[PDB]
C-alpha cells in the first residue's frame, strides 16, 4: 500500500459524499388525501340508495353487523 | 185470563285484561351478558328493545 492509493480513496469518498436530496413531504401528504377521498366517497351511492328507497335517516350507520329491511 | 204474548233476546260478556311482554337484542360473538343493558365493551352498539 502506498499514499497515493489511499488519498484518492478519500478524495472520492468525500466526493461521493456530496450528492444532494430534494423534498419528498409533499408527496405523501398529497397522496393521503388522494386515499382518504378516494375510500370515503363511495359511501353516497348507500346513503342516496337509503334515502331514496324507503327507510328515514339516522339509522344508516357504519361498521359490519348484517342488513335487515330497516337498517343499513 | 186472557191470550199473552212476549219475547227476549240478551248477549253479554265478562272482561278480563291481561298484558304480554318480551324483550330481545343483537345477538354478539363472546358476549355471556345477555341483558338489555349490555355492561361490557367490545365495539359495536346494540339497540336492544323491551
Amino acid at each position: 500500500f502506498t499514499l497515493i492509493e489511499l488519498m484518492i480513496v478519500v478524495a472520492i469518498i468525500g466526493i461521493l459524499a456530496a450528492i444532494a436530496i430534494p423534498q419528498y413531504q409533499n408527496y405523501v401528504a398529497r397522496s393521503e388525501g388522494a386515499s382518504a377521498l378516494a375510500t370515503i366517497n363511495p359511501l353516497k351511492t348507500t346513503v342516496e340508495e337509503s334515502l331514496s328507497r324507503g327507510i328515514a335517516g339516522s339509522k344508516i350507520k357504519i361498521g359490519t353487523t348484517a342488513s335487515t329491511a330497516t337498517e343499513t | 185470563s186472557l191470550p199473552y204474548w212476549s219475547r227476549k233476546i240478551t248477549l253479554e260478556c265478562t272482561p278480563y285484561p291481561f298484558t304480554l311482554r318480551w324483550e330481545g337484542g343483537v345477538h354478539k360473538d363472546g358476549i355471556p351478558d345477555k341483558v338489555p343493558h349490555p355492561s361490557c365493551d367490545p365495539g359495536s352498539e346494540l339497540v336492544s328493545y323491551t
